[PDB]
Parts: C-alpha cells; structure tokens; sequence
C-alpha cells in the first residue's frame, strides 16, 4: 500500500487497523490475523468402539503441527477441501456415504478395524 | 359471440416450450460467540460467563439451518438410484436433443445451457479452502462448503434426461422399459385427448416446431440480464444481513470507546466493567436479531423447496393434468436443468390454433330413435352433417358405430333430423 | 397516526378487482375451460355441461332428459345461498380475525 | 424493545398470510379454469365447476 | 450510538408491504383480456343474474 507521506494508519470496515508505519523505519506493514477455526469430532457408536478421528475445518494442515497432541504423529494426515483430517485412513473405493463429511467427502467405520474417508458414490451405471 | 347452437374447432396447433426458475438452498454459515463479543480477552470472557447458556442455543439454531440445507438439496434431486446413459446413437425421430444433453469438453460435463445458467449469476462465498470476504472472515465468521459438489449435481440430471427419453414415465415406477421415441410422442398425445393418428401424419412439422422453440430459449437466455432474479434476490439478502452484521462492531452504545484494548489499555479494572458490560450488552442484541431473521429465512427456502421436489416427480416423472401446474396449455412433458442454488424446468406444451365457426346439434332423430356421439360432437359444414373429435378438425360420416341409441326423440331440446348410415346393410344391399 | 405512523393505500382499488372477478365468469360461462389453455371457444351451455358430466362417469344421455329438473335445482341452490348469507352473522370469521 | 417484538410478530403473520394466498391461487387456476379430479379439494361431492 | 437498528426495521416493515400486492396480484391476474357476456341471456334454462 502506498501511504501518502501525510498518513499513518489504515482501517477496516469494522474500525480494525490493518495497515501500519513503523515509528522508527518509516516503511509500511500490513497486520493479518492468525488461525482460527472449529474442531469436529467424528465417531462411531460408543458402544461399537472408543475409536475417534478430528477434523480441523478450514486450516491447511501444516499449521496444526505448528501450533491433547497425542493424535497428530498421525502417519495418515490427509487434506479435504473441507479441511484437515487426522486419524482416519484414505481408499479407493466409492461406496454410499454413511457419516457426511462434506464436500464429497464421507468416513465410516470398517475392516483389524479402522475409519476410513472415501468419495461418495451415487448409484449404480446402467445402459438401456 | 356466444349463441346457442354455434360452435368453434381449431384446426391447426403449436408447440410451446418455457422456462421456470426455483430456489431450493442457501448458503451455510457459522459464527461464534465469544470471538464476535470478546475477541481475545479474558476478562470480556469471565463477564460474560453470567449469562449462561445465550451462546449454545445461538449456535445450536445455526448448525440446525446448516443441515437443513443439504436436506433440502437431496430430496429434489435424488430421485433416481441408478445412472442411466443414453446410446451412443441419435435417432430420435427427428428431435433434436443436443443443447441439453451433457459435453464432454468440458471439464465439468456440463450442457450448453447449464453453462449459459452458471455464466449469469454472480455468487460469492463459495466457501472451499481459503474483499468483504476476509473482514467478515476475521471476526468469528465462517463459511461451510455444501456436501454435494457442483459435478454430481449434474450426474444427477443427466441421469434423469437419458431415462426420461429412453424410457418414459416407466423408469419411475419400477425398471426401465426401452420404447421409440416417436411412440411415446404418440402415447403422449392419447393423454390429453387427441387422436394418436395425428402425430404419424404430422411427425415433421412437430419437430421442426420443437427444434425452433429451443433454439429461441437458448438465445433469449444468452441476450437477456434479468432472467434469474429469483436467485440473485436470495445471494444479496445474505450478502447484505452479513455485511450489517460486520458493520454493528463500531458503535459505542454508550461507552468511550468502541475498541476493547482501549479500554482495557486505560482503565483501571473497577472501572472498565462498567464500560465492557456495555458493550457486551449491545453486542449479545446484535447477534440475537441475525439469528431470528436468518430462521425466518430458512422457512421460507424450505417451502420453496417442497414445491420443487413436487414439480419434479409430477412433471418430469409423469404427464400431469392438474392446470397451470406444469406451464400454460396442455401438459406434454418437462425437461430439468440445475443452476446456482436452484433448478430450472423447461415445459414443452400443446397449444391449439386457427380455429373455425360451425352449426351444431345434441343428438340426431332418424327413426323415432335418438343416437348420441360415442365420443366427439356433432357439426354441420352448410349442408351436410358429420362427427368430429373435440380438439382437432376431422369429419367423418354418421354411422351407427359410432354413436348409440337411447329412447325416442320427443324429449331432448334442439334435436335435428337427418339420415343414419348403417355399415352393414350396404354389404347386405 | 399521530405518532408516525401511517397506511398505505392498496395498489388495485376495489373497482379492478371486481372487473377482473367478472371477466373470469363471463369466459367460464361462455367457454367452457378453453379460455385457460390458449383463446376462448365458444359453445351452448347445455353441451358445456354434458361435456362435464362425462367427465365424472355418467354418460351425457342422462343430462339431455333430465335437462329441467336440473336447471331447477340450480336455480333453488343459489336462492339458498343469498338468504343465508344476508340473515347469520358469522359465516366470515377467517377475514375478521385478520 | 417494543419496535423489535411488534415487527417479530408482524413477519410471522405475513409468512402465515402467504401460505393462504398460495393455496388460494392454486384453487383459482384448479377449480375454476378446469375441472378437477382430486378429491375433496374443490369441494365434497362429485365436482362440476 | 446505537447504529443501524432503524434501517433495519424500516427495511422489514417495507418488505412486508411489497409482498401484499404481489399476493393480489397472482390470486386475481389469471387472465389478460376482459371478456363480456353477451346481452341475450339464453343460458338454456339456467339462471347467473
Ligand atoms: C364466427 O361468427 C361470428 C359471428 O359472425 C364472428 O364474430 C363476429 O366477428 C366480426 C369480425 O371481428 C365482428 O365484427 C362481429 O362483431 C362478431 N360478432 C359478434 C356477435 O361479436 C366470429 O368471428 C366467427 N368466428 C371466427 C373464428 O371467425
Ligand atoms: C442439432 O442442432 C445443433 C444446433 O445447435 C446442430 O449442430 C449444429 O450443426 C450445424 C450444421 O453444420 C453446424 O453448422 C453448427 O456449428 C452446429 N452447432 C454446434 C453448436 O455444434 C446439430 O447438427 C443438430 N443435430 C443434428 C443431428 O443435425
Ligand atoms: C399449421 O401451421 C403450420 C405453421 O404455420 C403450417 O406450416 C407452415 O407453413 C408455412 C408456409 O407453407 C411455412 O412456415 C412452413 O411450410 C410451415 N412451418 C413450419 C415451421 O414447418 C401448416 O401449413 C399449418 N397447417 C395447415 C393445414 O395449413
Ligand atoms: C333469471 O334471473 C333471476 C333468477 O332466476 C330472476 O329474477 C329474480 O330472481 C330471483 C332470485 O331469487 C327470483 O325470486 C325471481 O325469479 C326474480 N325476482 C323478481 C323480484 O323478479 C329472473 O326472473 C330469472 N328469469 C329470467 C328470464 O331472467
Ligand atoms: C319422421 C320425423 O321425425 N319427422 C319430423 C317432421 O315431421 C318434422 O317436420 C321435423 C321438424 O324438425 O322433425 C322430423
Ligand atoms: C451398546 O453398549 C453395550 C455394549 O458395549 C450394550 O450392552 C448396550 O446394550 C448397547 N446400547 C446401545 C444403545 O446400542
Ligand atoms: C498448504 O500450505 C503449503 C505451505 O504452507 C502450500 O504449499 C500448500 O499449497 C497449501 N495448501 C493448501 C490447500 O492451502
Ligand atoms: C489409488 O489412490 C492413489 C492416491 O491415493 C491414486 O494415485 C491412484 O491412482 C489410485 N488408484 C486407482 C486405481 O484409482
Ligand atoms: C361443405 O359445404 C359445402 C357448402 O358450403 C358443400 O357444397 C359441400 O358438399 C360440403 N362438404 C362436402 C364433403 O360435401
Ligand atoms: C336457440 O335459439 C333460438 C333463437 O330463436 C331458439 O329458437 C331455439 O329454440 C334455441 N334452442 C335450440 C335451437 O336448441
């Protein structure tokens, strides 16, 4: 941004300062704000298993290493439009969904037993 | 001119194809709490705490909305469970299906006018891993991808047009039962009351007149701006109530300052409660308004939804009689096509044209009997009498196969006289 | 009113209204259903009415020497109507509750 | 406070009007334009018109 | 010092008024040309008056 050398700050639409000049080197910083976003926790039943895999929603998965930590040596991190998945195992196949995850994306529980994260499948092909 | 023994017959008819546009979803969005009232501050949040539960029910309402969406969404379009394709090969009869059928050049496979459709309308927030877009974002606010994506929208309505042309109405009752096309155009005729011996004698005109129609859809919607306003309506209400929401963090209600870190970076803390408190108190009212009118909101979409899904199984499923519920005319059969956050049908419909005036009667004396038309109408072309079907001109001579004796003939009002043929007596005579 | 607060006027007066009501029976009576699927088509009423007894399973020979009698009790039907309607008081609850 | 509950309660009613004139015009172009099979909706009895 | 409370409520209160005349609009507008009855009233024995 190109402060005019009468200014000093720059404001955002809720009156936030986003732009500064330091006092000393007089050149121009912008200010951005660190991460945020929600954790989901995604289970089979209870009774079924104690068994847990997280969602962190909207963070590119670098950043979660970064910054309980007993899941994230993980050995199956894996990167979802939705965000970054942790403790669930990634196949091939394309079967119905069963727990949504979002954009496309589903988890279940299956075979030594494991969740893992597939690709919805919306039906069977047919020629007539 | 009304008059009590005229009657008026078309003559020559017209195929009519025309669009309609419907919402179904919305876009999904989150806030929270104690990021939008006291971001990063612990004291905001230990004053806040005497409120209670205000927080949880005000993200349990949104998260219910959230999912309502992607309900919404599958019971339009799901109404098929197997992905049926059309041949390789295109002999339709002569119809021309190819501005709505899928395009492999596309990287999305999508048709020609779903791409017309997604060129028009202007969305923003789209909401996939990451402008107004990062303000709002910075405060708590936060946008959610829906769970089917742009391509398996698409799947599905390809899936619906290969069934509806290969097999029918057969495919939504049970398997799929393979038929030429120009039969069920036949079929699709004896619906609504016209002789099927009409479409075999006329097959090319009625196509050419459907080919015509679609090609003024595509260049009315490629010309045209204000086409889709349904749509565009939804996306700047939303726009704008979040936009207000953003806006409503620079008012004082009343404290010095409209900035948190002043007054915790002045104040001693005996006095900057009595200023927080204020601000926590014009804050929580903000959020409580967005919410009830984002409920309210909601409702709405959903009614509109329902609608949709009903079109869809009536219309393009089937051949529907209810009036004016599948476009204007007579019912023949519907086509979908999807558009950002909603669904457009396209009906092809018969209309009837170049009518005629004629003298008319009830019934018909001949022997002391009177005979009534097995199913047509009586008319006189000047001179002579014959029988006509109601909804297209075509005379036939009187004879006793198609009409049938009741009582004699001193009882009905306007009764005529005339002679009766009777079929068998000439191969007897 | 005097504390800001104000009413609008309607957009179609109550003249428009009753012109629009009026033209919808008259094509009903003088055409049958054909003035809602493209141009209006004229035909005797009586025909009109045979047309819509086939249409729920009676065969239009019973209309044609029955023709009087039914006129009749049109006619008796709609008399009912008006005298109830201008001696109870209570038939319009659902608008008066608005 | 007393501007916020009155115009709360005046969206509620109008989303309730809504849904009545929804239902009206479909009875208009049903019943009235046509002859309807569905039953009970125009009606008990056979309908004619 | 309170902001944008009355824009929005204006704004609410207009949105209501708007959707009354659209209402009317689609119950009665089912039609675009105004028909009339003709002078002689033989209706076959039926009585409309
Ligand atoms: C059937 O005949 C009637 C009566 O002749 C036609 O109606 C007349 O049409 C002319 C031309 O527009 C008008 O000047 C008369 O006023 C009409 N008569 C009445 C009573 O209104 C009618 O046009 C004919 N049908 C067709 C399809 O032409
Ligand atoms: C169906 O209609 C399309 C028009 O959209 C036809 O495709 C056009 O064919 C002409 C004939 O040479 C070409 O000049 C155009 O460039 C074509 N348009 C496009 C977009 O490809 C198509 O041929 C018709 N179907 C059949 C079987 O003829
Ligand atoms: C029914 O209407 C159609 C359409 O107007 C008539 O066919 C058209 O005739 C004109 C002149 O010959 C040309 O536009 C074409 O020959 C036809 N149009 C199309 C799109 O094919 C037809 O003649 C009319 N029916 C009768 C019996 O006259
Ligand atoms: C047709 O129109 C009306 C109804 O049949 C008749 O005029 C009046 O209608 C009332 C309706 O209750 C009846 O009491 C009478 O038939 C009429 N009242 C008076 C005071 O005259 C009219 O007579 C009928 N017949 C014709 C030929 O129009
Ligand atoms: C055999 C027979 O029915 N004849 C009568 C005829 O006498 C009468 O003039 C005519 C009037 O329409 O109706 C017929
Ligand atoms: C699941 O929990 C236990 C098994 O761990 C079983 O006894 C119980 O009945 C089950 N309950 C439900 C609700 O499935
Ligand atoms: C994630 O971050 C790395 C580097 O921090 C970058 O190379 C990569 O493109 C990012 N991916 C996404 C999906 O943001
Ligand atoms: C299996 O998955 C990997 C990535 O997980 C992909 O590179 C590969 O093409 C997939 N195999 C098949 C047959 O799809
Ligand atoms: C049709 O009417 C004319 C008189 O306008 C008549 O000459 C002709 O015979 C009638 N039709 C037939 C098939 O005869
Ligand atoms: C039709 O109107 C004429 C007008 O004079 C009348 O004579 C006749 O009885 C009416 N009814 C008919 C023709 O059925």
């Amino acid at each position: 941004k190109k402060f005019l050398p009468f200014q000093q700050f720059g404001r955002d639409i809720a009156d936030t300062t986003d732009a500064v000049r330091d006092p000393q080197t007089l050149e121009i910083l912008d200010i951005t704000p660190c991460s945020f976003g929600g954790v989901s926790v995604i289970t089979p039943g209870t009774n079924t298993s104690n068994q847990v895999a997280v969602l962190y929603q909207g963070v590119n998965c670098t950043e979660v290493p970064v910054a309980w930590r007993v899941y994230s040596t993980g050995s199956n991190v894996f990167q979802t439009r939705a965000g970054c998945l942790i403790g669930a195992e990634h196949v091939n196949n394309s079967y119905e969904c069963d727990i949504p995850i979002g954009a496309g994306i589903c988890a279940s529980y299956q075979t030594s037993q494991s969740i893992i994260a597939y690709t919805m499948s919306l039906g069977a092909e047919n020629s007539v | 001119a009304y008059s009590n023994n005229s009657i008026a017959i078309p003559t020559n008819f017209t195929i009519s194809v025309t669009t309609e546009i419907l919402p179904v979803s919305m876009t999904k969005t989150s806030v929270d709490c104690t990021m939008y009232i006291c971001g990063d501050s612990t004291e905001c949040s230990n004053l806040l705490l005497q409120y209670g539960s205000f927080c949880t029910q005000l993200n349990r309402a949104l998260t219910g909305i959230a999912v309502e969406q992607d309900k919404n969404t599958q019971e339009v379009f799901a109404q098929v469970k197997q992905i049926y394709k059309t041949p390789p090969i295109k002999d339709f009869g002569g119809f021309n299906f190819s501005q709505i059928l899928p395009d492999p050049s596309k990287p999305s496979k999508r048709s020609f006018i779903e791409d017309l459709l997604f060129n028009k309308v202007t969305l923003a927030d789209a909401g996939f891993i990451k402008d107004l877009i990062c303000a709002q974002k910075f405060n708590g606010l936060t946008v959610l991808p829906p769970l089917l994506t742009d391509e398996m929208i698409a799947q599905y309505t390809s899936a619906l047009l290969a069934g509806t042309i290969t097999s029918g109405w057969t495919f939504g009752a049970g398997a799929a039962l393979q038929i030429p096309f120009a039969m069920q155009m036949a079929y699709r005729f004896n619906g609504i009351g016209v002789t099927q011996n009409v479409l075999y004698e006329n097959q090319k005109l009625i196509a050419n007149q459907f080919n015509s129609a679609i090609g003024k859809i595509q260049d009315s919607l490629s010309s045209t701006a204000s086409a889709l306003g349904k749509l565009q309506d939804v996306v700047n209400q939303n726009a704008q109530a979040l936009n207000t929401l953003v806006k409503q963090l620079s008012s004082n209600f009343g404290a010095i300052s409209s900035v948190l870190n002043d007054i915790l970076s002045r104040l001693d803390p005996p006095e900057a409660e009595v200023q927080i408190d204020r601000l926590i108190t014009g804050r929580l009212q903000s959020l409580q308004t967005y919410v009830t009118q984002q409920l309210i909101r909601a409702a709405e979409i959903r009614a509109s939804a329902n609608l949709a899904a009903t079109k869809m199984s009536e219309c393009v499923l089937g051949q529907s009689k209810r009036v004016d519920f599948c476009g204007k005319g007579y019912h023949l059969m519907s086509f979908p096509q999807s558009a950002p956050h909603g669904v457009v049908f396209l009906h092809v419909t018969y209309v009837p044209a170049q009518e005629k005036n004629f003298t008319t009667a009830p019934a018909i004396c001949h022997d002391g009997k009177a005979h009534f038309p097995r199913e047509g109408v009586f008319v006189s072309n000047g001179t002579h009498w014959f029988v006509t079907q109601r909804n297209f001109y075509e005379p036939q001579i009187i004879t006793t196969d198609n009409t049938f004796v009741s009582g004699n003939c001193d009882v009905v009002i306007g009764i005529v006289n005339n002679t009766v043929y009777d079929p068998l007596q000439p191969e007897l005579d």
